[PDB]
RNA sequence: CCUGGUGUCUUGGGUG
């Protein structure tokens, strides 16, 4: 375990690859950084997994990186008002209003942190079947 | 939640500083008047017993 | 709370009239036509077979609002030829036309079976 | 002069192929075999003992999406049109349905074929739930446990699928015609070529592909347009199809009557 | 919370395909293989199956009241 | 019965940024100075290079709402092939020799450079243009 | 020449400087080395300035009611409760701020 | 309570889309008309019309809800069970329910300019969400994502003309703030209105009719086709000049096209008919100097404001009848353009290097007035800001013509190049409070680097791009910087409704006299002449 | 009148059969609440069946 | 799931709404101008992802930072029978014709928020007021109205509407006659109406 | 005292748009509370509609009283304000 | 047989 202070002294790697050197061209993948400022690197920490930076709100976002910091923020804000099922007693609860939907679905893309967030169980939304059109101008 | 109040200026404590990596949420934050002062924990984010 | 009914959409009232015809004093031999309770279904099929009939001039449908099941035809043909016999004549011609490929379907599903 | 062309043909899709017509005429079929067509769904639930974990609306929902056979429903008559005071025998169907688990482990799964047709237009073949062979169970409706009884009665009206979605006899129709682009309706979307980056639709060895030095035809018109209609047990393809011409006859003769009436 | 009657998109009565897809997903075969032996050529009724969770087993684990 | 008529060879032949729409340049044969830069179809009258085509320019079809042609009636488009009409939206008066004419069909542009006494009846307010094989 | 600081009084007595040509940034050594004139025009001038940075367009009978509006009593009046409450208006408009 | 009180008869609810109405009609729900009402005068020219409304009652629309005499007594018709025995007098008063051609105040928290209050005629209209037209969106800076509108009804009659004649929609079509319109085709009306104006665009007769049908203010003059043999096909030109009225003069010259326009720039309006020019931003939009100014100062404001339903109607039309999407193969290159932009990186990175040699080595051009740091950081980022548009350029002009987003880029309405530059190309260099990425850690941004790292990606050098995949690093950056601008619009937003209102408080009593002179409440002359003209 | 507040069903019209409420009862055209909708109608005094003690009754309860 | 929230606008029935070759109707319609300003990508890859696995019959890892590629995806698309870009032929649900420019289709994961139109519609015409400044209360359950603030006031001098302000917060407000004497100017005059 | 003669009057002969406001609501507020119409009343019945018409045929028997920021005023008949 | 009454102050999160 390493805090805020220990970790201005020590060298994290973000995947293991990157802990030996390889030996690609590929216009559909990204670039990774080429890194030729120092000659050789001392690493002595390495990273379990870069995507879990993100909280609870966040790891449901499909694919964070391709999105924008403003997009995502307004999802991670949203996230928390979506209708679903919060608890399985809702038959004995009397909260003071509580929102259940009716066939709740689990998402097609979904990510490995769901899987403890109890998301693929108890989810909040539906696969609906969405096209990208301009009808009749009922939709701007 | 920091207790710093609706009042002053700037951005200093709201911010998103370099050191709040793989601690607490870089995305996660409300909006308004609260924004950049309530944070979120990360999800392998833990505190001192 | 506001949303309207759905039986509305097909249901006449009794002092609302199906078929409505005003004439154009614009444009010689031109008559506007409004039908209610209606859909795309009928214009369409009206409106094509209309065009393709060489006594009519200017054939055209619109609908004003979706939310509301009624639409507004334009008719206007030639001095010899009247509109209204004309479209009598278009729904004679796909009255028949639809028994006839009824009859064939008929008779295609009986060798089918 | 239209000719049909049956390429495919059962109990419950069709496919086949409709040449000489129109694309209007098309379409508006289409939209009179999904919407035009009336046929027989539960239109009121009356709950006497509900004690199941499912909410009241929610089960009457979920008997409102059953399938029930209308092959008799062209001589019965609406609701709104009959003369009788309430409900009678010539345009509602009855039906009550009655489940109770008995045991302190277990759970009943409470079916489809539960429904038992109390009354009825007789000797009509209507009211009856849609199966599919003799030892199918059908949709389930709700699962009871220890001390959960569920009693309700169906009374089920005709209507067509412009009021509501439960009383279109149709699922999905599948409709389209030139898989070789030959009328240039259409302009496909490429990155280096159009022809291997476009998949080939399935009745693309019915018709020729168009020849490389073959001059563009603009007299050319839609003629061949190949649909697929399948029903979801309440209705045959067939019987659909016959349905849907009726029901844009009757209209076109309601149409021409109002016309010669009007003067 | 149960499975739909109809599909969502088309309307395909897809609510009597849930027992015979748990057993063919029991017998080992897979997700793609059992919705191809249900006559599910459509995604959009493959999504009323796939994408299903069933939540009223949990819900039946609780006491009646009455 | 027409204002002006004549014999052009196509030279070049530019598609530009749509695949229906080309522009077409052409020069006279029995006199020169008179260039002919005039957009036409791809898909309704296929052109190529070094391609003859009779132009005939004229006030008016006759041997205001339209209507569809009745097949008992005739004009003068029943003896040529690709047939517009448009209105001239400038009447250039250069230099003697050099007199430049635009014509604009719903979008097509035409432009039509020569002199005085072969373009000095086109100053009219509607063009219809009869292009032969 | 762009010079930090304001010192026009003693910038403009400087031999080979245009001293008819010299502009100054900061309009309240403005008026007290040329005047209210000169303080209009450069307050109006640096407020179009301001607009038109950013590629916005405002009508000139705006900013020169602005400009003419705090150039009235002659000299400098803030948009604070210092000049606008020191007003011979209605108290009841005064109170209202 | 007196400088901002809560009135009666108000509306509040959110708004929605509908093309399908005109630009001073506004969508009121059944139920808002219902609960509404308008004192009406009982004359001799409507007592007859007004016993239907008092005979309906207030359950049934239309119909009246009170009934007032001369002395104040109010006559409930919830209670009221001998509605038959009620006749009307001459000088009484009528609550009517919010009928049709009512003209009413509509607003939307925050109201800036005088253009967020204005005038609308009531429509009758079924659920309970308010129906606007797509044109006004402009200057309510509005959407439909959840914006709640309020809705007054006036209780005079002194009132309503006023409203009518004063507060109008098509009287606020030209503001005073930059002599231009606020209003103007946009979305996917202007999208469509760019490709419907193409040379490629031929349309047929039977969808022509349809079309021409679609225009109210129609003459019922089919105009000829472009084309008569061997089909006759319209273009989409002739069908937009048919809903321009006639009499409108229009030249712009762009790029110094000449008459031939070989790019098909410019625009030609005579006579109300396009010559030619592609319609699109430089057009029909909200820039001064356009179709809609013209239109304005030419014919008037009701024939403005039927043209815009008319343009509006036709393109709408058009695209329902054609079709516009978009895709992910709309944002992906080839590999030809990739591996450019790959070296152009490659270049700019080694250009870095070199900078960073030179300033590490004493090699460095001083800046005039600028430190060592200051000049090197500088010199960075306009070399990255460089490389950035330099990519975005040649991401660009590998988009063919058939590219939606190239397209919807070139439409105006909504896009820019910017746009393509972060989605094909490189997203860009991450700036925070004006500067790079600050090193929060010690003498380093990002735990992952080494110290006194000077490298743009370790400073906030976003290389790839949202299709290829953003690296941790990346990410977090991006972040930091969406966090800040959002910070900072957070707070300048106060602070500019407080600049606003201190502006509006300064400037409240200045009122132009009859004689020509700006004066105040004091009498003081601020401006001897209004403008100076 | 005495049937106000009384579970009255529909024997005519679109809503055939339906179980509603007497909300308000000004004359000829009563408010009814319906049970299966949430909004109230009016309806004509021909339109409606009355319950009792046996049956519904019509307009001769 | 990535931020394009929006509001329904108009609800088509079965016959109205586009249908692709295999009969397929969009449960949803999204507008595409609301793609490339916001730069939402990741919508497009969730979707094709979705649509891939519906296909196949299996859930997509979306799991960021990983080697998931674009053309990977596509492939996999393209050898199912469908586009590789997710693009279909879809065809007009009013005349049947065929729409120039293809449109794309895709299942998407959606939510509904706690905002509906029924829990925000408010009307008042004559309600209960305050007792202590006579004024309409504030708030939905109460029955209150809107607020007239300052930028209101503003808005309205700045049109020039003067009747309509003062008719605003007089007639339509909370007005009340008062009575002063002509020498003191106070409101201390004992008046009798029914005396006179 | 205050008032300016007919043969002083600086003031401008066209009416504003205000004035035209003011005047329509005044005629339609009179109209309302039943009022000898000068002109005829056709097909439109409408307060508004018959003060537009009576405008139009300049047949308004009201006079603005223009008033100076000096206290002096100017009064102007609606029967010979041109209006455009 | 008309007339008719449920509220002031805060704390935390959201909407445009
Ligand atoms: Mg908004
Ligand atoms: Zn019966
Ligand atoms: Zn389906
Ligand atoms: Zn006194």
């Amino acid at each position: 375990y390493v805090d805020g202070e220990e970790e201005e002294t020590i060298m994290i790697a973000m995947t293991p690859e990157d802990l030996q050197t390889r030996s690609l061209n590929d216009t559909a993948k990204r670039i990774k950084p080429e890194m030729s400022t120092s000659s050789h690197h001392t690493f002595t920490h390495c990273e379990i997994h870069p995507s879990m930076i993100l909280g609870v709100a966040a790891s449901i976002i499909p694919f964070p990186d391709h999105n924008q910091s403003p997009r995502n923020t307004y999802q991670s804000a949203m996230g928390k008002q979506a209708m679903g099922v919060f608890l399985t007693n809702y038959n004995v609860r009397m909260d003071t209003m509580a929102n259940i939907l009716y066939y709740p679905q689990k998402p097609l893309a979904k990510t490995q942190a769901m899987e403890y967030l109890k998301f693929r169980e108890l989810p909040a939304g539906q696969n609906a079947i969405v096209a990208i059109a301009c009808y009749s101008g009922y939709n701007q | 939640n920091t207790p710093i109040g609706r009042d002053g200026k700037l951005a200093k404590p709201r911010q998103l500083h370099n050191t709040h990596w793989g601690l607490v949420c870089p995305a996660e934050t409300p909006e308004g008047q609260a924004c950049g002062l309530v944070k979120n924990l990360s999800l392998l984010s833990g505190i001192s017993i | 709370m506001n949303a309207p009914d759905r039986f509305e959409l097909f249901i006449l009232p009794d002092d609302v009239p199906k078929l409505k015809i005003t004439p154009d004093s614009r444009v010689p031999n031109c008559i506007i036509i409004k039908f209610e309770r209606e859909d795309h279904t009928l214009a369409n099929l009206l409106r094509e077979e209309l065009a393709l009939y060489p006594d009519v001039t200017f054939v055209a449908y619109k609908v004003e609002h979706p939310l509301f099941a009624n639409f507004v035809m334009r008719l206007q043909t030639e001095e010899g030829t009247r509109p209204k016999q004309a479209l009598e004549r278009a729904c004679a011609s796909i009255i028949n036309k639809l028994k006839t490929l009824d009859h064939k379907f008929n008779e295609e599903w009986n060798i089918k079976n | 002069e239209p000719k049909v062309n049956i390429i495919n043909a059962q109990d419950d899709e069709v496919e086949l192929m409709l040449s000489d017509v129109n694309l209007s005429l098309a379409n508006s079929l289409r939209r009179t075999m999904l919407a035009e067509v009336p046929t027989l769904a539960i239109d009121l639930v009356e709950i006497k003992m509900n004690t199941s974990v499912l909410a009241d609306e929610f089960i009457s929902h979920r008997l409102g999406l059953i399938p029930l056979v209308s092959e008799d429903v062209e001589e019965m008559k609406y609701s709104r049109d009959c003369t009788c005071e309430d409900y009678c025998d010539e345009c509602s169907v009855v039906l009550e349905l009655s489940a109770r688990h008995e045991g302190e482990e277990g759970t009943t799964d409470v079916y489809s074929s539960s429904l038992i047709k109390v009354s009825g237009p007789g000797n009509l073949n209507v009211g009856e739930p849609v199966r599919r062979d003799d030892y199918d169970q059908g949709i389930l409706l709700c699962k009871l446990r220890n001390h959960q009884e569920l009693n309700i009665r169906c009374i089920a009206k005709k209507g067509i699928a412009k009021e509501h979605a439960k009383w279109s006899p149709c699922s999905a129709i599948a409709f389209e015609y030139d898989p070789h682009n030959k009328l240039k309706h259409t302009d496909f979307w490429f990155e280096v070529d159009a022809k291997k980056e476009w998949p080939d639709s399935k009745y693309a060895t019915w018709e020729e592909p168009p020849k490389p030095g073959e001059v563009f035809d603009y007299k050319a018109k839609p003629n061949r347009f190949y649909m697929t209609v399948e029903t979801t047990g309440s209705l045959k393809a067939n019987q659909v199809f016959s349905r849907g011409i009726k029901t844009l006859q009757e209209k076109l003769a309601n149409v021409l009557f109002e016309l010669e009436n009007s003067r | 919370m149960i499975i739909p009657v109809r599909c969502f998109s088309c309307g395909k009565v897809v609510g009597d395909k849930w027992d015979a897809y748990l057993r063919l997903l029991e017998e080992g075969k897979q997700e793609g293989d059992a919705l191809d032996e249900l006559k599910l050529k459509r995604y959009c009724c493959r999504r009323m199956v796939l994408t299903h969770v069933d939540l009223i087993e949990k819900f039946l684990r609780y006491n009646p009241l009455e | 019965s027409a204002l002006f008529d004549d014999i052009f060879t196509v030279q070049t032949v530019d598609n530009g940024r749509y695949n229906k729409v080309s522009r077409i340049i052409g020069i006279s044969t029995t006199n020169s100075a008179i260039k002919l830069t005039l957009d036409i179809n791809n898909e309704m009258f296929p052109v190529s290079q070094d391609d003859s085509l009779t132009v005939t320019l004229a006030n008016s079809l006759s041997l205001k709402s339209w209507r569809p042609p009745k097949p008992t009636d005739k004009s003068l488009a029943d003896d040529y092939d690709y047939v517009m009409f448009g209105t001239v939206y400038k009447f250039e008066e250069g230099d003697e020799d050099k007199i430049k004419v635009y014509v604009s069909f719903g979008g097509l542009l035409m432009c039509l450079e020569g002199g005085y006494k072969s373009l000095a009846s086109l100053k009219q307010d509607n063009l219809y243009i009869l292009i032969r094989r | 020449l762009e010079t930090d600081g304001i010192n026009l009084a003693e910038v403009m007595a400087v031999p080979g400087v245009d001293s008819s040509r010299t502009y100054s940034n900061s309009f309240v050594e403005i008026l007290s080395v040329l005047g209210i004139e000169a303080t209009r025009s450069s307050l109006y001038k640096e407020i179009l300035n301001v607009i038109a940075f950013d590629g916005s367009y405002v009508n000139y009978r705006h900013m020169a009611l602005l400009v003419d509006v705090m150039t009235s009593r002659g000299y400098l009046m803030a948009i604070t409760r210092h000049g606008i409450n020191r007003a011979d208006t209605g108290a009841l408009m005064r109170c209202s701020f | 309570n007196l400088m901002g009180k809560r009135v009666d008869f108000s509306a509040r609810t959110v708004i929605s889309g509908d093309p399908n109405l005109e630009l001073d009609q506004v969508g009121v729900p059944i139920s808002i008309a219902k609960t509404l009402s308008y004192p009406e005068t009982v004359t001799q020219y409507n007592i007859h019309r007004l016993t239907e409304y008092v005979r309906n009652g207030p359950n049934e629309h239309p119909g009246a809800k009170y009934v007032i005499r001369d002395n104040g007594d109010r006559i409930d018709l919830r209670y009221h069970k001998r509605a038959g025995d009620i006749v009307l007098q001459y000088g009484w008063k009528v609550e009517r329910h919010l009928m049709d051609d009512d003209p009413v105040l509509f607003n939307r928290q925050p109201s800036l300019h005088k253009m967020s209050m204005m005038a609308h005629r009531v429509k009758v209209m079924p659920y309970s969400t308010f129906r606007l037209n797509l044109s006004v969106t402009s200057p309510y800076n509005a959407d439909f994502d959840g914006d709640e509108m309020n809705l007054h009804v006036p209780q005079s009659e002194e009132t309503r003309a006023e409203l009518s004649q004063l507060c109008a929609v098509p009287l606020q079509i030209v503001s005073p703030q930059s002599n231009k319109p606020v209003m103007g085709i946009v979305q996917d009306t202007l999208c469509g209105v760019r490709k419907m104006t193409l040379r490629d665009t031929f349309i047929e007769y039977e969808q022509v009719m349809n079309m021409l049908f679609w225009v109210p203010s129609w003459d019922g003059v089919v105009p000829q086709p472009a084309i008569l043999k061997p089909k006759p096909l319209w273009t989409g030109k002739q069908l937009l000049s048919i809903a321009i009225p006639s009499g409108i003069h229009l030249q712009r010259t762009d790029g110094g096209n000449s008459l031939l326009s070989p790019k098909d720039n410019g625009m030609l309006i005579v006579d109300g008919k396009v010559m030619f020019g592609v319609v699109d931003k430089k057009t029909v939009g909200s820039g001064g100097g356009g179709l809609i100014h013209t239109v304005m100062r030419e014919k008037g404001p009701k024939i403005c404001a039927e043209l815009f339903g008319n343009i509006q109607k036709v393109v709408n039309y058009w695209l329902l009848h054609n079709g516009f999407s978009i895709g992910i193969g709309d944002a992906i290159a080839d590999a030809s353009t990739m591996k450019e932009i790959t070296h152009a990186i490659s270049s700019a990175k080694e250009q870095v290097q070199e900078i960073i040699y030179k300033a590490q080595h004493n090699e460095l051009e001083l800046k005039p007035g600028m430190t060592l740091r200051e000049s090197f950081e500088g010199e960075v980022s306009r070399t990255l800001n460089d490389a950035r548009d330099s990519a975005g350029r040649s991401a660009e002009m590998n988009l063919k013509d058939l590219n939606n987003v190239k397209q919807m880029v070139s439409a105006g309405s909504k896009g820019s190049f910017i746009n393509i530059a972060q989605m094909s190309a490189c997203v860009g260099q991450q700036m925070v409070e004006g500067k790079r990425i600050a090193f929060g850690f010690a003498d380093r941004s990002l735990p992952h680097f080494t110290k006194d790292d000077f490298s743009p990606e370790s400073k906030g050098f976003v290389e790839n791009s949202y299709l290829r995949g953003l690296t941790p690093q990346e990410f977090f950056f991006h972040a930091m910087a969406g966090r800040e601008g959002l910070i900072d619009t957070a707070v300048k937003t106060a602070e500019t409704g407080y600049i606003q209102r201190r502006l509006v408080k300064a400037l409240e009593d200045i009122m132009v006299h009859y004689d020509g002179t700006t004066r105040n409440s004091l009498g003081d002359i601020i401006q001897f002449l209004y403008g100076e003209d | 009148d005495p049937t106000l507040n009384k579970t009255v069903k529909i024997r005519q019209g679109g809503y055939k059969g339906k179980i509603g409420i007497v909300k308000e009862a000004n004359g000829d055209r009563f408010r009814v609440e319906l049970h299966n909708p949430n909004k109230t109608i009016p309806i004509p005094c021909s339109f409606l069946l009355i319950e009792s003690t046996h049956g519904w009754v019509p307009y001769e309860d | 799931r990535h931020g394009q929230k929006g509001t329904i606008g108009v609800t088509y029935r079965h016959e109205d709404m586009p249908f692709s070759a295999e009969g397929i109707v969009p449960d949803l319609i999204i507008n595409p101008h609301a793609i490339p300003s916001r730069m939402t990508v990741a919508h497009l890859i969730e979707c094709l992802l979705s649509k891939v696995g519906s296909i196949r019959g299996y859930e997509g890892d979306a799991t960021p930072f990983t080697d998931l590629t674009v053309d990977a995806v596509s492939n996999l698309l393209r050898d199912n029978g469908y586009q590789s870009r997710g693009f279909e032929v879809m065809y007009n649900g009013h005349t049947g014709k065929k729409l120039m420019a293809q449109v794309f289709f895709g299942p998407t994961y959606y939510q509904r928020l706690r905002h509906m139109v029924d829990d925000k519609i408010h009307a008042r015409a004559r309600g209960p007021v305050q007792v202590l400044t006579r004024q309409p209360v504030e708030g939905r359950s109460r029955d209150g109205g809107l607020r007239f603030g300052e930028m209101e006031r503003d808005c309205m001098i700045a049109h020039g509407a003067a009747g309509f302000l003062k008719e605003r917060l007089m007639e339509a407000s909370d007005a009340f006659r008062v009575h002063v004497c002509g020498i003191c100017g106070l409101m201390s005059v004992i008046a009798n109406l029914k005396k006179n | 005292e205050l008032a300016i003669l007919k043969e002083e009057r600086t003031t401008t002969p066209y009416l504003t748009k205000y004035e035209r406001a003011r005047i329509l609501g005044t005629r339609a507020l009179q109209i309302s509370m039943n009022a000898p119409v000068l002109v005829d009343i056709e097909g439109e019945t409408d307060p508004l509609q018959i003060a537009m018409k009576e405008l139009s045929q300049r047949k308004i028997p009201l006079v603005i009283r223009r008033y100076l920021p000096d206290g002096s005023y100017e009064d102007w008949g609606c029967d010979e304000l041109i209006v455009d």
